[PDB]
């Protein structure tokens, strides 16, 4: 609740761009972590 | 045997006009309050229902496909990832006693219960 | 001048800190929205009566405790970029994220058992 | 008179028993209709016409197919994003802005 | 995540 | 009192509530004894943890002389101040419920 | 529980369900203590 | 026993049947993403349709390629 409300409050359809950016970058972080680990 | 109580010793007695200004609620008001009570009653259920209906619609769409009938073959996406990724064995790690175990893996993948 | 140029792609003008003061004094600024990660930037929308009509200006605010009284004294309407409607959509999104995992696992199971038995390869 | 009275009772209770399951049989009949549409010869004719349409479209769209499959991300959007993102982080040095990239 | 970090750094109270 | 319908109810900015509360606080430099009465109902949420749609902070329902109602959303305790404090926060955007509670406490002196 | 599904919830639920229906498992305990 | 497996290559011991099965299941799971994405994001309002189409396509292909690289 607090995460999403904060990115809504601070910065039309701009809230949707910011929310999609947030979700996308989070999933990509987890995937990159897993792959880099399994590459040893 | 019972006792009796005067029915004027059991009821309150006051006429609304002896009240402060805005204490008496009109019908206009009192109806809006009932509307809010109902909406607050159904709010959370409604919202969870919508958020699950989204996923259910997606799952029904994925159900409608059912397979490949209607999809032609594609040459950028064969069905075996080794063709696409250019993977093949080398010179080491290849024992002559391996094919045996290979087979049983195969036998367990195709469902053959013999093993 | 305005008379010797082509109209091009409405954007935000820029006031420094001072014509903002004079403008909100003369009663011309009509609404103000605060923004900036440190809450020191203003987007001010003027009113028709001003010289130049309704425009959208940008101002940078360096701490001044007289600002709020000045604004609220001259009928200005402050604002926050959030309506219950928007918060209520954020709640919906959080709920979808809550549900996404069980639906994902039941879809995975269903497709495993579908591929495995009830629609295999033909031979 | 008596046996037809017992039959009238079983008929009324059959009315009730038929109506209590009416949503279930309604969904069942809708499913039967649904899966009945998709084994005709008409659906086969549709599938074959769609096959021809796909064949025609695939013979006219080879450049765009290669663009969207092999070129769009890997050689147009990924390097731009990578360079812009690297230069967003990475302080305003020279070893970091130009030489290490 | 470095674009949104000034935004998400209010949940901690800093700038 | 029953929770209103926050969707179909007009809103007010926190700075407007702050100024309107200063104008009714006889110990402030902005007093005026010609102010019309206000009825404030301060709501806190109870379905915060059990159910979607819960909100943080406080919500004020201001009813006025016209019989009409508006509401203010005081999430976000703005900047910590004591109750015996009379000074705005350098930015109309740092008004939370700490300043509002300061004004409510000082008005009843 | 439908509004916030959790794994702890389903564990507690199946435990309560065993309590109602199949805690007499500890009666099958005594019934299989017959041969022991 | 266990040593003939523990001492050999692993892509030659495992058949291709299982790779095809994994790929089929994955493909079937994630094939409804373009239509889902499109129908979600669509509620000078029509300058955004080509970009939503582009994003749907690129996103689907990225998921397939991440399976590939893993
Ligand atoms: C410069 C970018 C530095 C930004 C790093 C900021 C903090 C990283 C948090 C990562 C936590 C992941 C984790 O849970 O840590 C665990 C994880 C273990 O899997 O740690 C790892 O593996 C770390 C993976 C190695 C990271 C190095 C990649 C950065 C540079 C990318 C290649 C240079 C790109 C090409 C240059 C192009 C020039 C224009």
């Amino acid at each position: 609740s607090a995460i999403i409300k904060s990115i809504n409050n601070k910065t039309s359809s701009e809230k949707e761009t910011m929310q999609l950016l947030l979700m996308s970058s989070s999933i990509l972080l987890h995937l990159c972590a897993i792959i880099s680990l399994v590459s040893i | 045997r019972r006792e009796a109580i005067p029915a004027e010793l059991l009821l309150v007695k006051e006429d609304p006009s002896k009240l402060p200004a805005g204490v008496l609620q009109t019908r206009e008001q009192l109806k809006q309050a009932q509307r809010d009570i109902n909406w607050a009653g159904k709010r959370e259920q409604v919202f969870a229902a919508v958020a699950a209906g989204w996923h259910l619609a997606s799952f029904a769409l994925n159900l409608a496909f059912w397979g490949v009938e209607g999809m032609p073959p594609d040459r950028y996406w064969p069905t075996s990832p080794r063709i696409r990724l250019q993977i093949r064995p080398g010179r080491y790690g290849n024992m002559d006693g391996g094919q045996r175990v290979y087979m049983d893996y195969l036998a367990r993948s195709e469902g053959v219960p013999l093993n | 001048s305005v008379k010797t140029a082509w109209r091009t792609q409405e954007v935000l003008r820029e006031l420094s800190y001072t014509q903002l003061w004079a403008l909100v004094g003369e009663g011309h600024v009509a609404r103000v929205r605060f923004y900036g990660p440190e809450k020191n930037k203003v987007m001010a929308t003027t009113r028709a009566s001003a010289p130049g009509g309704e425009r959208l200006c940008k101002v940078v605010l360096p701490p001044d405790p007289e600002l709020l009284d000045h604004l609220v004294s001259n009928g200005v309407v402050v604002d926050t970029g959030v309506t219950e409607d928007d918060r209520l959509r954020a709640s919906l999104l959080v709920q979808m994220l809550r549900y996404t995992v069980p639906f994902m696992v039941i879809s995975g199971l269903f497709w495993m058992i579908h591929t495995w038995i009830l629609d295999p390869l033909p031979n | 008179p008596l046996t037809r009275a017992v039959l009238a009772v079983v008929r009324v209770r059959e009315l009730l028993r038929a109506l209590l399951l009416l949503p279930f049989s309604a969904v069942g009949g809708a499913v039967a209709a649904w899966q009945g549409l998709f084994n005709s010869q008409r659906y086969e004719n549709f599938l074959m016409s769609e096959g021809e349409r796909i064949w025609a479209w695939r013979n006219r769209s080879e450049n765009e197919r290669w663009f969207w499959e092999v070129f769009a991300w890997d050689r147009l959007i990924f390097p731009i994003l990578v360079i812009v993102a690297w230069e967003y982080l990475v302080p305003n040095h020279l070893v970091w802005a130009v030489l290490a990239p | 995540l470095a674009l949104l970090t000034p935004t998400l750094l209010t949940l901690t109270g800093q700038s | 009192e029953v929770e209103p319908d926050w969707r179909s109810l007009p809103a007010m900015s926190p700075a407007e509530l702050y100024a309107g509360l200063r104008a009714r606080n006889w110990t402030s430099a902005h007093y005026d004894p010609a102010a019309e009465p206000w009825r404030l109902q301060v709501f806190s949420c109870d379905y915060k943890h059990t159910g979607v749609t819960g909100w943080p902070g406080y919500r004020v329902v201001v009813t006025s002389r016209g019989g009409r109602r508006r509401w203010v959303d005081l999430a976000e305790e703005g900047e910590l101040v004591q109750l015996t404090e009379q000074a705005p926060p350098a930015s109309p955007a740092d008004i939370g419920y700490s300043h509002v509670f300061a004004q409510l406490y000082q008005a009843y002196e | 529980f439908l509004m916030q599904p959790s794994w702890d919830a389903v564990t507690g639920a199946i435990r309560w369900g065993l309590e109602r229906s199949g805690l007499p498992e500890l009666r099958a305990l005594r019934d299989s203590l017959l041969p022991e | 026993g266990f040593l003939v497996e523990w001492s050999s290559d692993f892509i030659t011991i495992i058949p291709e049947n299982v790779d095809i099965y994994i790929w089929n299941v994955f493909s079937k799971i994630y094939r409804t993403i373009p239509l889902s994405f499109i129908s979600t994001t669509l509620g000078q309002k029509m300058v955004a349709f080509p970009i939503l189409l582009s994003l749907s396509h690129l996103l689907h292909r990225r998921i397939l390629y991440l399976f590939d690289t893993l």
